[PDB]
């Protein structure tokens, strides 16, 4: 009827969106390794040898990922063979105000395929167009969304 | 058939993912603790195909110096020193 | 009888679905095109 | 030698907004030709109003300055670099979430370019 | 009727998203009944992702009859789609 998406992630997973990118949160190597392997899931689907990370986002006095990092490491795991990184500026649902006054958050930029600022919710990736999952959808077909 | 390696596992035996049968968390969780305490080692973690089924999808990767496999049974051998000294400890404790 | 193509036939195995199948579901009623999908069959254990 | 910031700072206001962890903190230093806010992980590494910096933002950590120095090091891309109002040019640096704003006169801030950066705090 | 000549042909020149699948599915039933395998297998066994073998490689035989409204068709070798 209309471009607008149907398919689409759902209650739990959007609100557990909402607090995971969130920017106060943190992980040590452990916690990112084992919910990064969650996530993927290789061997149950294929056509992938061995799981690649980043460098973590902070270092000293102790190392943590935070988790924008884990987003873009799923980003970075299913890039294809040769396709340039997502790179994408779009309004999120969780107004701009509701986390400070002239808050960051607001929008998701995210460029070459690392999740830069912003927070995923109902209109990133969900039953709303021209977010992240409907990007993907576009760049890298539809066998990879 | 207790543990296998996974069709995808690299020819030079460094990334591969053995699969543990008839196990759910109880040990994998513990071990994937211990394995983490290798400096040796890139990548580790677990997960479960479908709780329907008694599978766990193991997954170590590491550095070109020592493979997958020694690792992964230097781990075990430590996550048994470890039972062993917490049933010391305990067993002294009380008379 | 002499029309000779029951040599190149080969013989048919019906075998169940197995975890590649591409199995159609559907809802009644089935209003527009999405409503009917074809998924592929993963087979689990156990559950009825 | 990479390094492209050398600049001393001073805290003037720490925020602590809804988040128990990472604090936005704002730091104009030099002679306030450099106004500088990032958020920081209140929780292992904190800051007081008017606690002083030594902020560098290098390329590549390979040195002893690592061990001697950078009692605190971030890791990330800057994705925004503008020259607006003036020859005075704006630098965001994303560190996976947590944000960093430092503007500065065209000069001390010329080297800064598109790629990763390898902050380092220390006190 | 008429078949329309090779030097003067109006269709589109894509392979439609119908007939990728139409001729997947009657390459994928002729390997099916013991015809032969155009490009080395790896070992994959259904009689179907064989023909995706061979359609990644434009090594599969099967022109395409497409039928305009006139009634006239042209003849499109599947090596000719894009």
């Amino acid at each position: 009827t209309s471009g607008d998406p149907l398919r689409g992630l759902i209650q739990d997973h959007v609100v557990m969106g909402v607090w995971l990118t969130c920017k106060d949160t943190f992980y040590t190597r452990d916690e990112y390794q084992q919910l990064l392997f969650q996530a993927l899931k290789p061997d149950e689907t294929g056509m992938y040898g061995r799981i690649k990370t980043l460098p973590p986002a902070i270092q000293r006095p102790g190392i943590y990922w935070t988790g924008k990092q884990i987003i873009s490491s799923v980003l970075l795991n299913l890039k294809p063979s040769d396709r340039p990184g997502l790179n994408l500026k779009s309004k999120a649902k969780v107004p701009g105000k509701y986390w400070s006054p002239d808050s960051e958050e607001g929008s998701v930029l995210f460029d070459d395929g690392e999740l830069l600022c912003g927070i995923l919710d109902k209109s990133s990736f969900g039953a709303s167009a021209f977010g992240l999952v409907h990007s993907v959808h576009e760049l890298y077909g539809p066998d990879i969304a | 058939e207790k543990i296998i390696i996974l069709p995808g596992h690299s020819a030079d035996l460094t990334s591969v993912t053995f699969q543990i049968q008839k196990e759910d968390h109880t040990l994998g969780n513990s071990l994937r603790y211990v394995i983490m305490k290798n400096p040796e080692v890139e990548f580790c973690g677990y997960s479960i195909p479908h709780p329907s089924e008694a599978k766990m999808n193991f997954r170590i990767q590491t550095a070109p110096s020592t493979t997958a496999v020694d690792v992964l049974r230097k781990g075990l051998d430590d996550l048994i020193d470890l039972c062993d000294a917490v049933t010391e400890k305990f067993t002294e404790q009380l008379p | 009888y002499s029309y000779s193509r029951l040599i190149n036939t080969n013989k048919k195995v019906y075998r169940h679905v197995r975890n590649g199948d591409m199995l159609i579901l559907n809802r009644q009623p089935t209003l527009h095109k999405p409503s009917m999908m074809a998924h592929k069959a993963r087979i689990l254990p156990g559950e009825k | 030698e990479s390094v492209l910031l050398d600049e001393i700072f001073t805290v003037t206001s720490v925020d602590k907004q809804k988040y128990q962890r990472v604090s936005r903190i704002t730091a104009v230093s030099g002679q306030n030709d450099m106004n500088l806010t990032l958020d920081i992980n209140s929780q292992i590494y904190p800051l007081e109003k008017d606690a002083t910096f030594s902020l560098q933002i290098t390329s590549n950590l390979n040195s002893p300055d690592l061990k001697e120095a950078a009692d605190y090091i971030m890791y990330g891309k800057v994705y925004r670099v503008e020259e607006a109002k003036d020859e005075k040019v704006s630098v965001y640096v994303s560190f996976g979430g947590l944000l960093m704003a430092i503007e500065g006169s065209h000069r001390k801030l010329y080297r800064l370019s598109l790629d990763h950066v390898y902050l380092l705090l220390r006190r | 009727g008429k078949a329309v000549a090779k030097e003067d042909r109006t269709t589109t020149p894509y392979m439609t998203k119908y007939e990728r699948a139409r001729i997947l599915g009657t390459r994928a039933l002729q390997i099916s009944m013991n015809a032969p395998v155009l490009v080395d297998l790896e070992g994959e066994t259904d009689p179907l992702q064989i023909a995706m073998k061979e359609l990644a490689q434009k090594k599969i035989p099967l022109l395409v009859r497409r039928y305009l409204p006139d009634g006239s068709y042209e003849d499109w070798s599947v090596a000719e789609l894009i």
